[PDB]
């Protein structure tokens, strides 16, 4: 029946149904720094999240096992293929977390930082419809 | 957020989650027994 | 002669062993309240009112469960393509004639 | 004897003693982390070689 | 016997304790017994120990409760001190 | 409107009406891969029901994409759209319970 | 015999042949190149040089050097 | 009895991080309600490079 | 790194607190970098803040 | 314990006895080759083992240890809803998998969950109570403790009455300082 | 002859040769990590060559742990004194021990030829899949050493166990510690070759185990399975050592005889069913990771033990002796080496402790510190004792204050500084870091070369 699969009212009177937006994050080169970048830790494209809210990380491996580590988050999950971790977290205060990836997953172990900037609510919200 | 030179961090530093609070006071609050387990037990290492 | 394990040791801690498991497992369901009735078919709803109605007579015998449905794969339609129940029903028919 | 006994009976239970003052913590600190939280917001994080690919829902 | 020094167990219950090799079977056991129960009786019991309107109030409790509530420092220490972000630049 | 109206129906209205909370059925689990799989098997069988284009059915969609890395979907996506998709033969195309 | 009494008679006697020592040494310093020549090997296959320039995968300065 | 020193000495040495860890929580606790280091409404995002 | 900040000055406050990266260079190459500089990012910096500066006006309005 | 063979040993009925273990200690001996000199090993070894005060603590530990780990065993296989024994729910697709699924809510709330989680404020100093309010059920909401865990917590107060700052630390005491600048809902 | 002899004496001499010869190759791989990680930036290996150090570091860990420590405090050290503290004429198996020797030759050769002719590249020593089964035949080789070695491992361990079967005199406390690390690779053993023939079928024979609808984290259970054990594999012989040193240098009967033998057999046991804390951060269910961090606390009850026990041998030992001799020295340092080792070991132990602080240098500076300097130290005391036994010469060790300080110090100064990095924190198996991390990383290189001279002051 079509009861057997939950919707919303809202969606069954025409309303639109999210979609999602994928993007990659990647070492920026030694050649390519600028000034002021941090050396093996600035990337060239960064997660952008929103403070004092709830947020789900589901986090998993494509190919080899990597780790998806945030020391100032306090979230340390390895990327195992085969398995979508859930991770919680609530950011409390504004800023620019550093991590790297802490599994060895070849060559480039090193060379794959991981940089999540949490903002303001209402600059998430800007950000978000613009990117 | 970011290491910074010479820094001990004992325990962790800069959290920005309540868990990393958490973690931060999980390792200062078993640090002193581990000093009493030390210095109980080295100061007896003699003749 | 001397004796160092049980005297009937391999049935006692066979059989033993699968007393108490199965003795557990029902306290264990007791407990946790789960329902304890064994059903082998699928749950999918509207896949068993199908099936009731091929029971019923109301969709032809030997109709496809790709023959029914409101989306189709690739691979379904190329079956669709050659699909002829009422083919098959007078096979089949023939076969009983046949045989008596 | 008696108290070369109580020393050997001290060398044991002592650091029981310890272990089980930090049991409790440690029961609590793994409750925490593993707490049904009402999320509102997720965000995944696929790890390829050598980079991080994140996937964000799309302000409607 | 849970934390008792044995030399004790074998003083004061010699005719307990005659037979040493049982005494450790049974040591074995009593211990076995309290791991087992401690999982399937503290730990594992379903939709209990949720009744947080009966967190127990020990006698020290009190006792310091009641020094603080005859002063004032109870209302000082419950007091919002601030719930505000800004202060007023002058 | 009862309170505990996402219970009552079914136990996959919590996340209809929570996409972004823990599955009543999965929460007990870091592990979120067979959360995905069912999501997904959800998917699979609203379109045979409903189709593609009805609004429950993206929904359904939107569900999946919730729990499921898009690596994931994009592939398993080509399997349904093939017809090998092993979560969306129809039932009487199954072979489980053949040889064994 | 009195010779074969101890075991490894000559060197715990003293009077073994030093080339003995050298051929364990020199096993030695054999093993320690398997690290270092596969190594600089491996730096000019990829580089075309055998050791690199500390920093010379960084952008320098002009006087560098 | 001389191994009670060293408890002693393992005691006193241990309460000195004691104290570092109690005034730490206190000093936290007032992070985000006075100190001014705490800025809201101040990180912009970079943007992509 | 707000915390850090916080808490150094905190405790400079109580006691007395010692810095290694107050005192000692953070890098081994400071033995040879006395006079080097970069000038292409020096002229890149000074325009960046001058066009911060007249950004800030605006923003003033 | 004697020291004359002549002296016999006292010993319980049962499976773990002194006679039980006459019986089995010799079965695999080259040394005990006669009475007298059997007798002898016999005892020597339960007096170095059986009579030593210190021996009987770790004979607790191992029972301790394997009494938990028979236990958490028994408890996957029997209540976790993701260990699967019978096949009758591997048959069906995920959706299908209603027996499977009752195991999910009891196994999600143990009683020792409910009774430690309200002490996350001996390890937390702001927001202790950010995640305790839920709307949607599947697990009690959540009271902070009023003490500190017992044991080593000697730098927070033995209870949180005593604490000055701690109701001002409270997730509530900040959603108001924050919603009074519009800052976030929560 | 040399290569045919079976004189258990001769090979115990040809496992402690062996050691310090394959040794060397571990050592230089460990300047290379140490020099290359002095500042940021590359220093001696080319960016376009970094799959060398992953080898690097793979290589030093497999060697060292299997090749050099095991060998030596497993197979050296027991052959020669072991039948002589059972009063038995000689090894029970004596053709067996021949071969075992010649076996772990074999499979260092074969490990050393592969780095030479194969593509070099790393997964680490933990071989974790599917990096490892996705690489080139290096990795095939050094499977093929590690199966070789364990056919070795085992092999010895069945020797060892038959010394109960032909013991004349009384179990001394070093011979439970062997026959117990027996036990453990009897156990151990079997369940590493599965996994590992289970990463060769991967590799080799087309296998499917490790991809999607695999569960690659079924091969860090049961590596982990043997991982563990492993760790007690090479620290139990080092403590039979440390008892009869303390004993006989201060003159006094073992205390707790029975106490230590029976913590023995418990780590033995706990030992083997905590594996699961190397595998915290992977997500675990709840119940899981509370049962592995209760036992795993529960090992230091049993650990503790031992190092009060030993402790006490050492009080009220006479003045007259001289306590400047090299192997008193040496195990006494190892009671204050490994209570460091041991409480980090805690502190990781707790899991939320562990997310901050898993595939960080710390967990490298708390391993090192157990067997970089607690496992080496105590088998150079345990030859140091057996000096006139054995009977080398033309080394300055007995007698050497110097070698013993400078190591001392010139050790802790390599990691010590490693703790401090990983709340820092800087990642392991990495070699380019973050310019903030160079202070310390700095000081652990400075020590790093200053050991290496100090090796050469011996001769
Ligand atoms: C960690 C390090 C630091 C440690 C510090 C702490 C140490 C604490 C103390 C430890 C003590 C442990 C216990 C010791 C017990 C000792 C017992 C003993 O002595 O036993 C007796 C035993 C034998 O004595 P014996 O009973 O008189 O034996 C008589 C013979 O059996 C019969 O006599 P023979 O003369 O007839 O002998 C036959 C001889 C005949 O010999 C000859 O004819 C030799 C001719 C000269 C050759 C010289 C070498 C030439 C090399 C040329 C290279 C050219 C390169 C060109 C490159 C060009 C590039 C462009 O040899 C052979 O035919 C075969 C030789 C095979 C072995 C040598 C292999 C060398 C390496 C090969 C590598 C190959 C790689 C191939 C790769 C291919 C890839 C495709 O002694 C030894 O074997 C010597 C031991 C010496 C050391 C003892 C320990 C001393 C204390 C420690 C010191 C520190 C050592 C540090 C390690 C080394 C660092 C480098
Ligand atoms: C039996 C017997 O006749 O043994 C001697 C007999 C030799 O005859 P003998 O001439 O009388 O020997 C002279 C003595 O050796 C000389 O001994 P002694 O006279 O100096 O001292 C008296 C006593 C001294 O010894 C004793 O009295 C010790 C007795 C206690 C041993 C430890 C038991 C385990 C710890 C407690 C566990 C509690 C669990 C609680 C669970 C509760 C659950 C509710 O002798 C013996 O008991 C000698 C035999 C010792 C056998 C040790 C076998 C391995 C033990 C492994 C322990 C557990 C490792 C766990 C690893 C991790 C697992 C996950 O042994 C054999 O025939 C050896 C066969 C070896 C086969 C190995 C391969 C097996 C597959
Ligand atoms: C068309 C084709 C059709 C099909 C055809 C199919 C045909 C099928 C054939 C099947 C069979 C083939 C194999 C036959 C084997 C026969 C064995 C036999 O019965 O021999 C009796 C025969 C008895 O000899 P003999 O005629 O009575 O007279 C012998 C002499 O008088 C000498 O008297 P000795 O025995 O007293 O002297 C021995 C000793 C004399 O001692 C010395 O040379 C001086 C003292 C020692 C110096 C210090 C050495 C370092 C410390 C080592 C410590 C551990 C030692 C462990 C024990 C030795 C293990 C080898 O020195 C040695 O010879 C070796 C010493 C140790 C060398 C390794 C040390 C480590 C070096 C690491 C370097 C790299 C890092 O055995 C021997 O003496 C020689 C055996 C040689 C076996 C060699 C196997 C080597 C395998 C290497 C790895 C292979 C893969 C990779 C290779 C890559 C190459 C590029
Ligand atoms: C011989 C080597 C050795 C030894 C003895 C140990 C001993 C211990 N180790 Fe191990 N460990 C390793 C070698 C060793 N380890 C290696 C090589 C790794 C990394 C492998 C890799 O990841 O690649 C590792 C990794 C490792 C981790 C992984 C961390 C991570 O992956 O992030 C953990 C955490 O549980 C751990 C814990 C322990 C514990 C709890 C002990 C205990 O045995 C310690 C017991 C000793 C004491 C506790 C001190 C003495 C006792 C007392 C003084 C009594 C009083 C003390 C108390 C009451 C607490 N070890
Ligand atoms: C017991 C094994 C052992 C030993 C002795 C050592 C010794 C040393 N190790 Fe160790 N190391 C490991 C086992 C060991 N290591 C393992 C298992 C890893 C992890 C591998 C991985 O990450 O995959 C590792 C990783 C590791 C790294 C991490 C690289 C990385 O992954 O990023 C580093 C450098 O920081 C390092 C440095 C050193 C140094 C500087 C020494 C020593 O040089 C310090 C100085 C001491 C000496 C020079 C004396 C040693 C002498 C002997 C061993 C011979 C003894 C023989 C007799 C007494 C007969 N080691
Ligand atoms: C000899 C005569 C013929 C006997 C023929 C027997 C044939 C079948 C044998 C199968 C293997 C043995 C177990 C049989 C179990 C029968 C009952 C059963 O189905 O149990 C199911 C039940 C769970 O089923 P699900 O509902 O699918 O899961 C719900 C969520 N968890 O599983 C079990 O209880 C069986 C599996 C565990 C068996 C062992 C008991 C568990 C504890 C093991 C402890 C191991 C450590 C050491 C213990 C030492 C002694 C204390
Ligand atoms: C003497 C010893 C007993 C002293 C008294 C203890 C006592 O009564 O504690 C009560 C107190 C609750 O009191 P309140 O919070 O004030 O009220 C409840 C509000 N909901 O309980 C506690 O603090 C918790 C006690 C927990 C004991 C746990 C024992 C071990 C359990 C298993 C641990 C894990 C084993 C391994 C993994 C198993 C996985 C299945
Ligand atoms: C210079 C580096 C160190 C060289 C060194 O010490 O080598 C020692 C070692 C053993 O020599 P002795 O100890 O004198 O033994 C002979 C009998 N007494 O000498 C050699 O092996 C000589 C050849 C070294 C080649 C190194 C490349
Ligand atoms: C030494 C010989 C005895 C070893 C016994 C080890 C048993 C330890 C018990 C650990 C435990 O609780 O098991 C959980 C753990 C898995 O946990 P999760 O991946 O979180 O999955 C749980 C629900 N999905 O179980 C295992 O991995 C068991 C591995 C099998 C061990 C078999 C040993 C055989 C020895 C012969
Ligand atoms: Cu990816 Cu490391
Ligand atoms: O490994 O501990
Ligand atoms: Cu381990
Ligand atoms: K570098
Ligand atoms: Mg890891």
């Amino acid at each position: 029946s079509p009861e057997d699969y939950p919707t919303p009212q809202k969606y069954l009177e025409g309303a639109p149904i999210p979609s999602w937006y994928s993007f990659q994050s990647n070492l920026v080169g030694d050649m390519d720094l600028k000034p002021g970048m941090a050396r093996m830790l600035e990337v060239d494209k960064r997660l952008t999240v929103p403070t004092r809210t709830h947020i789900r990380f589901l986090i998993t491996g494509a190919d080899v096992i990597h780790s998806w580590s945030v020391p100032s988050l306090g979230i340390k999950c390895d990327a195992t293929p085969g398995r979508l971790v859930k991770i919680n977290t609530f950011i409390q205060r504004e800023g620019v977390f550093y991590g790297q990836c802490s599994e060895l997953c070849g060559t480039l172990h090193a060379f794959m930082p991981i940089v999540v900037e949490a903002v303001s609510p209402e600059a998430f919200a800007a950000h978000a419809k613009k990117w | 957020d970011i290491p910074w030179p010479a820094r001990t961090d004992w325990g962790g530093h800069d959290p920005a989650t309540p868990f990393a609070e958490l973690m931060i006071n999980t390792h200062s609050m078993f640090w002193p027994v581990a000093i009493f387990i030390y210095v109980s037990a080295i100061y007896m290492v003699k003749k | 002669g001397r004796r160092l394990l049980h005297g009937n040791y391999f049935t006692r801690y066979l059989f033993g062993s699968l007393a108490v498991i199965w003795i557990a497992e029902y306290a264990a369901a007791c407990q946790y309240g789960i329902p304890r009735h064994r059903n082998p078919n699928w749950m999918w709803s509207w896949w068993l009112e199908k099936q009731n109605q091929i029971k019923n007579g109301e969709i032809p015998a030997n109709t496809p469960g790709y023959a029914m449905v409101k989306w189709n794969n690739e691979a379904e339609q190329r079956w669709l393509k050659t699909l002829n129940v009422e083919a098959m029903n007078e096979e089949f028919a023939r076969r009983r004639e046949a045989y008596y | 004897y008696n108290l070369v006994m109580k020393v050997e009976f001290l060398f044991f239970y002592l650091p029981t003693i310890i272990v089980f003052g930090i049991c409790i913590p440690v029961y609590t600190i793994n409750f925490a982390q593993e707490e049904v939280i009402y999320t509102t917001m997720t965000v995944k994080v696929t790890g390829r070689q050598w980079y991080w690919v994140y996937e964000v829902e799309s302000p409607t | 016997s849970i934390f008792t020094p044995m030399d004790w167990m074998f003083y004061y219950f010699p005719n307990y304790s005659r037979d040493k090799v049982a005494l450790m079977a049974r040591q074995i056991k009593i211990h076995f017994a309290i791991g087992f129960a401690l999982v399937f009786l503290v730990y594992h019991p379903p939709y209990k120990g949720a009744d947080y309107g009966n967190f127990h109030k020990s006698p020290l409790y009190w006792y310091k409760y009641n020094q603080l509530e005859r002063s004032g420092q109870l209302q000082e220490n419950l007091r919002i001190k601030r719930d505000w972000f800004y202060d007023e630049d002058p | 409107e009862s309170a505990d109206a996402l219970f009552v129906g079914t136990l996959d209205r919590l996340t209809a009406e929570h996409p972004h909370t823990d599955d009543p059925r999965f929460a007990f689990q870091s592990n979120q891969w067979n959360n995905c799989e069912l999501r997904f098997t959800q998917f699979c069988r609203c379109t045979r029901e409903l189709g593609e284009d009805d609004p429950r059915c993206k929904y359904q969609y939107y569900r999946a994409q919730t729990v499921c890395h898009e690596f994931l979907l994009e592939d398993w996506m080509e399997h349904r759209h093939r017809g090998t998709c092993d979560l969306d033969i129809m039932p009487d195309r199954q072979v489980i319970h053949m040889r064994g | 015999n009195l010779e074969d009494h101890f075991d490894l008679a000559e060197y715990m006697m003293k009077m073994h042949n030093p080339m003995s020592e050298y051929l364990y040494w020199i096993a030695g310093f054999v093993s320690g190149l398997h690290g270092i020549l596969p190594l600089l090997h491996s730096n000019y296959y990829f580089s075309g040089m055998f050791l690199p320039r500390d920093n010379d995968n960084t952008q320098l300065c002009d006087d560098s050097w | 009895r001389d191994w009670l020193i060293g408890v002693m000495l393992g005691m006193y040495l241990g309460n000195l991080c004691v104290q570092q860890h109690r005034q730490y929580r206190v000093d936290m606790k007032l992070f985000y309600l006075e100190a001014p280091e705490h800025k809201i409404n101040w990180v912009k995002p970079r943007g992509d490079l | 790194n707000p915390i850090t900040r916080y808490l150094d000055r905190r405790r400079a406050e109580r006691g007395p607190y010692y810095l290694m990266s107050n005192v000692l260079p953070y890098h081994p190459h400071f033995l040879w970098m006395r006079n080097s500089h970069d000038y292409e990012a020096a002229e890149a910096l000074a325009a960046r803040r001058e066009k911060d500066r007249e950004l800030a006006a605006k923003l003033e309005a | 314990p004697p020291t004359r063979l002549s002296t016999p040993l006292y010993s319980e009925g049962g499976a773990f006895t002194v006679n039980w273990w006459r019986n089995r200690y010799g079965l695999y001996s080259r040394r005990q080759t006669d009475p007298m000199l059997a007798e002898f090993l016999f005892r020597q070894q339960v007096k170095e083992w059986f009579y030593d005060v210190p021996s009987y603590n770790y004979a607790a530990l191992v029972g301790l240890a394997l009494g938990i780990l028979v236990a958490v065993i028994w408890r996957h296989f029997l209540f976790n809803p993701d260990v699967y024994v019978r096949r009758q729910e591997l048959r069906k697709m995920w959706p299908d998998r209603h027996r499977q699924f009752a195991y999910a809510v009891p196994y999600l709330n143990p009683q020792l969950k409910n009774l430690l989680l309200p002490y996350k404020n001996s390890f937390i100093d702001n927001e202790p109570d950010y995640a305790d309010y839920n709307p949607v059920g599947l697990r009690p909401q959540r009271v902070m403790a009023i003490r500190r865990i017992p044991g080593f917590f000697w730098a927070i107060p033995q209870y949180f009455f005593e604490d000055p700052l701690y109701t001002s630390c409270s997730t509530k005491n900040m959603q108001t300082i924050y919603k009074k600048l519009g800052y976030s809902e929560l | 002859f040399y290569i045919l002899v079976n004189n258990n004496k001769r090979i115990g001499i040809y496992y402690i040769k062996l050691s310090i010869i394959i040794g060397i190759l571990g050592i230089v791989l460990s300047y290379i990590i140490r020099v290359e990680l002095y500042n940021s930036g590359n220093r001696i290996i080319k960016y376009d060559n970094v799959n060398y150090y992953n080898m690097v570091i793979t290589l030093h860990g497999l060697l060292m742990i299997f090749y050099i420590i095991m060998p030596g405090l497993y197979g050296g050290i027991p052959l020669y004194i072991l039948p002589i503290l059972s009063v038995i004429t000689d090894i029970v198996l004596p053709r067996i021990n021949n071969i075992s020797i010649i076996i772990v030759l074999i499979s260092y050769i074969v490990v050393i030829n592969s780095i030479v002719i194969e593509y070099n590249i790393g997964t680490g020593w933990t071989l974790y899949p599917p990096l490892s089964i996705i690489g080139t035949v290096i990795v095939n080789m050094i499977l093929y050493g590690l199966i070789i070695i364990g056919i070795s491992s085992i092999i010895s361990a069945i020797n060892f166990m038959n010394i109960l079967i032909v013991i004349d005199g009384i179990i001394y406390v070093y011979i439970w510690s062997i026959i117990i690390t027996s036990v453990l690779l009897i156990i151990s053993l079997p369940i590493l070759n599965g996994i590992l023939l289970m990463i060769l079928s991967d590799i080799y024979f087309n296998s499917i185990y490790f991809i999607l609808n695999g569960d690659v984290v079924l091969y860090q259970h049961l590596f982990w399975y043997f991982g563990h054990p492993e760790v007690y594999i090479l620290i139990l012989p080092a403590f039979g050592i440390i008892s009869i040193i303390l004993s006989v240098l201060n003159n006094k009967i073992i205390f707790g005889m029975k106490s230590m033998i029976l913590a023995i057999i418990m780590i033995s046991i706990l030992g083997s069913i905590v594996w699961a804390h190397h595998i915290y951060t992977v997500g675990l269910e709840l119940d899981t990771k509370i049962y592995f961090n209760n036992l795993t606390l529960i090992i230091s009850i049993p650990t503790g033990n031992k190092i009060y026990n030993w402790i006490i041998l050492y009080i009220g030992s006479y003045n007259i002796l001289y306590n400047g001799y090299q192997s008193l020295i040496f195990s006494i340092m190892f009671i204050i080496i490994f209570i460091i080792g041991g409480i980090t070991g805690i502190i990781i132990s707790i899991d939320i402790i562990d997310i901050g602080l898993h595939d960080t240098y710390y967990i490298v500076s708390h391993f090192h510190y157990i067997l970089s300097i607690g496992a080496v130290i105590s088998l150079l005391a345990g030859i140091l004792l057996l000096k006139d036994i054995i009977g080398y010469y033309n080394v300055i060790i007995k007698i050497n204050k110097y070698f013993g300080l400078l190591l001392f110090i010139n050790i802790n100064i390599i990691f010590t500084p490693q703790f401090i990095i990983g709340f820092n924190v800087m990642p392991r198996r990495i070699l380019e870091y973050s310019d903030n991390i160079i202070v310390w990383n700095l000081i652990s290189s400075i020590g790093s070369i200053s050991t290496i001279l100090i090796l050469l002051s011996i001769f």
